[PDB]
RNA sequence: GAGCUGUACGUAAGCGUUGAUCCAGAGAUUUCCGAAUGGGGGAACCCACUAUCUUUAGUCGGAUAGUAUCCUUACGUGAAUACAUAGCGUGAGGAAGGCAGACCCAGGGAACUGAAACAUCUAAGUACCUGGAGGAAGAGAAAGAAAAAUCGAUUUCCUGAGUAGCGGCGAGCGAAACGGAAAGAGCCCAAACCAAGAAGCUUGCUUCUUGGGGUUGUAGGACACUCUAUACGGAGUUACAAAAGAAAGUUAUAAAUGAAGCGGUCUGGAAAGGCCCGCCAAAGACGGUAACAGCCCGGUAGUUGAAAUGGCUUUCCCUCCAGAGUGGAUCCUGAGUACGACGGAACACGUGAAAUUCCGUCGGAAUCCGGGAGGACCAUCUCCCAAGGCUAAAUACUCCCUAGUGACCGAUAGUGAACCAGUACCGUGAGGGAAAGGUGAAAAGCACCCCGGAAGGGGAGUGAAACAGUUCCUGAAACCGUGUGCCUA
RNA sequence: GUAUGAGUAGCGAAAGAAGGGUGAGAAUCCCUUCCACCGAAUAUCUAAGGUUUCCUGAGGAAGGCUCGUCCGCUCAGGGUUAGUCGGGACCUAAGCCGAGGCCGAUAGGCGUAGGCGAUGGACAACAGGUAGAGAUUCCUGUACCAGUGCUAAUUGUUUAAC
RNA sequence: UAGGAAGAGUAGUACUGCCCGUACCGCAAACCGACACAGGUAGAUGAGGAGAGAAUCCUAAGGUGAGCGAGAGAACUCUCGU
């Protein structure tokens, strides 16, 4: 799969926002993608270089609106730091 | 449906019978067709950020579409309709005026 | 398994009757015997009836 | 669907790509809360189904 | 042919007479688990190998294909052991699993109950488990039925008939043929015999392959001769051998056209209703529309319509084809089977005088002057040739699709389920399993003022109705309250 | 569906008191002081189990055996970072599956090679920081284990270093 | 050792290292008991005075005041003291 179905779209948050200065960015990524795969991915797409990739995978959460109750979409976060010697993303 | 966008109309029964109106809107999902002028309501409507103020409204509500029929435009008055295909084209033709409406 | 080679010859059932004819259940065997006989050029140890085997095959 | 039936196999690729790109960055536009044109994510992901049907039947 | 982005209100952003949304036919894509089949596994997860390509300075990473087991068949390699087999590898074909809780064929096979107890018997070859299919299955072309004469493959229906029979002769079980109908269709091998080939050496012989012949009963065939035909004619993929193709028509899957009252008037919130006048009808079926409509709308009768796919019929094409007679030297006509003893089973028939068919084990024929049956058996007579195979229709069922019907139900009824139902809930698990329909014609779903934090109210407004205000048509009884006429320490 | 028993039994071991604050509303919510309780536990870690109950901002209909401005309750947003920790890509016990194979009316049973299977064996990381939620995981400092490329010189060649 | 072999080590630099879990409760109000239930739930650490001791009484670090109250001080019932 092509490097841009790897990634799917960036995270805004308050903790996301709060190390953007210190070059680290958080990123939604497939459920099936590896720790490598994403390093790979970046580089091709945004033309920098990643130094350092972290993951993690949340389960989904039980929303209930009316009688009816279902499952959050089950999501893969991946938290991917650059090197210093390497240009910032905008992402804002 | 044999009334679309534009055309101009009779009503034949309501409490708003007699009068006419040309059509604002069309619903063949429900088969209901909104005219101007013709059966109007009073919408009790909330201050929002539509419309600021608020207060009563004075708009239309639709009616069934069987409650219409077209008339000719150019002779005047009201009258079944006919499709008759001329010119590879289907156009509606009245069954009293004899004439193309469209 | 448990069947001649040549004929169809394998178990069956029945009933075994006694004085009072009090019906109970039971079963039938046949004389299925083990031995080596020529199935396609090839010696090979396959159960055979011995009726079957009293004339015309070659052990 | 024929507008595009004429090029030469070879460009379609280049145009598989170049929509690619353009949906991925609709996709970061929405999230980032910068795209106020909404409709577009959708016209651009058909075409790229489009492009993608006439390559599959003309190799059969 | 003018709106559209589902349920689903609504916001944002858009698309459509360069013809969108929509309907029908044909294609394309089709993650993971699941017979799951590269290995593993606690369902949707983990870990690989062999090739080709791709990326990096290289490790790392990525893309495509192949890699399960069994059966059949060819090739190659190859042990004890000399040849060879077993084994090993490759190549090509087939299978696995599911269900429609229905129908039917086979293997295995109860008990409760009845007999007013109970064991023979009945329940019953029923329930259930297992295997095999098919749109149907099974049966099927007489070793038949029957008797003063004959019929002529099988299956199903009416009668025969609760008859003849079986039965601790108890409870009970219970036929068939003739007769009347639906549908009707007949064929292919084995064996002698001829020809070719091969192996053994059965040593010029017999035992195997193929082709040609040939299949029946007052016997037929091989064998001898006469006659004719080598496509003149005949048949065909539903049996009789099998594989395809072209054209025409017809049907199913979208659709089109389609007559006649805006008639006057009364009540009403609204006319389809009452009164008085007209029209169409191959159309007075059904539904909707502010109340009961043939003439307001979608339509109905009638008449048209198909680019594409599938079915059905016909024709053409294609393919394949010897059948009549007279002599009867000799030869052939399904062997460990037909029957018999022993022990069981099915036949309406429970060992009984027990004919008929089948199973397990022993014994064990004749073969055309021959053999079987006609309810033990012998003789005469009559009918028929078993121990190989195939075969459409009349018959049974409905998970489904289309068009309809009911002196069937109408929310405690009808499916468990008219409603996000095998859901919520219960149980470790198999499994058990609910309750819950209605505002109004149209949201016109109460702007605004007052009390209150809010809920909730009283006015105002919409509405025919608000005493229809989001469990909202109608609103009984139990039960809970307020006021009063008569009585009561 | 609704009554009688009836405003009755019960409100599930335990020491609270006062002063400020918020609020429409305070014995029950926040803060302060005094007092009392456990202290081989009523303390600190960590498996099984549960699966969002964790944090922040809003709410008081229902749940809380009273009250509520509060909550493990309602709504909306967030939160789990590993070469070194535990488990896989390492190993096997009990046990389970099982090509061929043996047995058996059908279904299937037993079992060889082989493979799964921790509760066991082997295996490289420590100290500090972090006022909303993660820390041997993120950050600072200092290491270790396996592997690759690039330089540096050294060394060896088919009685064949390694 | 059988075998495989033209490449090998050492030093110095830079670079590479996958999947699953990580919140929270965890002698409890979040697990098993229909309950915010006087019951049950493996393992590690588990201080001081007196003491042989993880017994016993009072305390340290740490954690709590128990999800109905106030006011009278009858019979009777229960748990205690003479
Ligand atoms: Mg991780
Ligand atoms: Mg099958
Ligand atoms: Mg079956
Ligand atoms: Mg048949
Ligand atoms: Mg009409
Ligand atoms: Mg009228
Ligand atoms: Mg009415
Ligand atoms: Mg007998
Ligand atoms: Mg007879
Ligand atoms: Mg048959
Ligand atoms: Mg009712
Ligand atoms: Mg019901
Ligand atoms: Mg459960
Ligand atoms: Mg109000
Ligand atoms: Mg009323
Ligand atoms: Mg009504
Ligand atoms: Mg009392
Ligand atoms: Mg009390
Ligand atoms: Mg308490
Ligand atoms: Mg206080
Ligand atoms: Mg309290
Ligand atoms: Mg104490
Ligand atoms: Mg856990
Ligand atoms: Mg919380
Ligand atoms: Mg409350
Ligand atoms: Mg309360
Ligand atoms: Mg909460
Ligand atoms: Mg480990
Ligand atoms: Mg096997
Ligand atoms: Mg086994
Ligand atoms: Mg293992
Ligand atoms: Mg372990
Ligand atoms: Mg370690
Ligand atoms: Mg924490
Ligand atoms: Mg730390
Ligand atoms: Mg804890
Ligand atoms: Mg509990
Ligand atoms: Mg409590
Ligand atoms: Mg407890
Ligand atoms: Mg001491
Ligand atoms: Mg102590
Ligand atoms: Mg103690
Ligand atoms: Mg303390």
């Amino acid at each position: 799969m092509d490097a841009r179905d790897i990634i799917k779209r960036p995270v805004v948050t308050e903790e996301s926002t709060s190390i953007l200065d210190d070059k680290k960015y958080t990123f939604e990524v497939d459920t099936r993608a590896t720790k490598t795969q994403v390093k790979y991915a970046i580089e091709e797409i945004f033309d920098v270089k990643v130094a350092k990739v972290n993951v993690m995978n949340y389960k989904g959460k039980l929303k209930r609106m009316g009688r009816y109750a279902g499952y959050t979409n089950k999501r893969r976060k991946a938290i991917v730091t650059v090197t210093a010697d390497s240009k910032e993303i905008q992402f804002f | 449906m044999h009334v679309k966008k534009g055309d101009k109309v009779k009503v034949i029964t309501g409490k708003d019978k007699g009068k006419s109106g040309k059509v604002l809107a069309a619903f063949p999902k429900k088969d209901r067709v909104l005219i101007e002028g013709i059966n109007m309501v009073k919408k009790h409507t909330k201050p929002s950020n539509i419309n600021p103020q608020g207060g009563i409204l004075n708009v239309e509500a639709p009616i069934h579409v069987s409650n219409v029929m077209l008339i000719d435009p150019k002779t005047g008055e009201p009258t079944r309709v006919g499709y008759e295909v001329k010119g590879d084209k289907k156009v509606r033709v009245a069954k009293k005026s004899g004439e193309v409406i469209d | 398994a448990k069947e001649c080679v040549i004929t169809g010859r394998k178990s069956r059932s029945g009933n075994k009757r006694s004085h009072a004819m009090n019906s109970s259940k039971r079963t039938w065997k046949a004389n299925l015997q083990k031995v080596r006989i020529l199935v396609n050029g090839k010696p090979k140890k396959v159960w055979v009836s011995a009726r079957a085997l009293k004339s015309g095959k070659v052990e | 669907a024929n507008d595009i039936r004429d090029l030469s196999t070879t460009e379609i690729q280049d145009q598989e790509k170049a929509l690619k790109e353009e949906l991925f960055n609709l996709r970061f536009q929405l999230a980032t809360g910068q795209l106020e044109n909404t409709a577009r994510i959708r016209e651009v992901r058909k075409a790229i189904a489009r492009m993608k049907t006439i390559v599959r039947e003309r190799e059969l």
